[PDB]
């Protein structure tokens, strides 16, 4: 009797088991082929860094531009 | 002042073409982020990589 | 923390509620920055006329 | 244009209000949502 309770519980474990590398496959595939599915944790840091990256450059991007198209205002009143 | 207005032209291309771009980019970077912190935030090491194989034997006791 | 007890025994939809919150959270603040950047811009060009 | 700075002014600051507010708010859930999925991802 105490096999057959660990069989269920080993058997949920193998569907998890499945459930973790099925879903690895498929991310490893829609981005990247084959990425680094062992130790993963270091993208994700890297891409909340270029995540903070798209903040500045919009920032940047967009202050200067408007600017800029305000000198062109100045100019065009000139 | 025709002149400036010229490349500043050129110039607010150059702006629009690389905030399209870097936006695009990091957003498809952002959702690749997400799918990954959904699905497998450390459930890879859950999974440890154990290959435990022994409902077989499981079975056989 | 969030809620008292909130359906914590499977609180899988909460996270796509959260999900829609993360995404206005880009909108909300990217367009509000925008704006008052706009006006800090024509502030200084009040200054400067 | 010093009425003009004033009226300026105090867009500005309604601006910033709102999107300390909306920021804290919003940030406070993803923070939350941060947590579920790092300690209970269907753990």
């Amino acid at each position: 009797q105490p096999l057959r309770m660990r069989l269920s519980e080993l058997e949920q474990r193998l569907n998890n088991q499945q459930n973790a590398e099925r879903l690895l496959s498929e991310f490893c595939k829609r981005q990247g082929r084959q990425y680094q599915a062992e130790d993963l944790e270091a993208l994700q840091n890297e891409l909340e860094a270029r995540q903070e990256a798209l903040s500045l450059s919009v920032n940047e991007g967009g202050e200067r531009r408007m600017e800029m198209r305000q000198e062109l205002e100045q100019l065009k009143q000139k | 002042l025709r002149q400036r207005h010229t490349e500043l032209e050129r110039e607010v291309s150059r702006f629009e073409d690389q905030t399209q771009q870097q936006r695009q980019q990091y957003a498809q970077a952002k959702e690749s982020l997400t799918t990954l912190n959904r699905l497998i935030p450390q459930v890879t090491l859950l999974l440890d990589e154990t290959l435990i194989d022994r409902v077989e034997e499981v079975r056989e006791e």
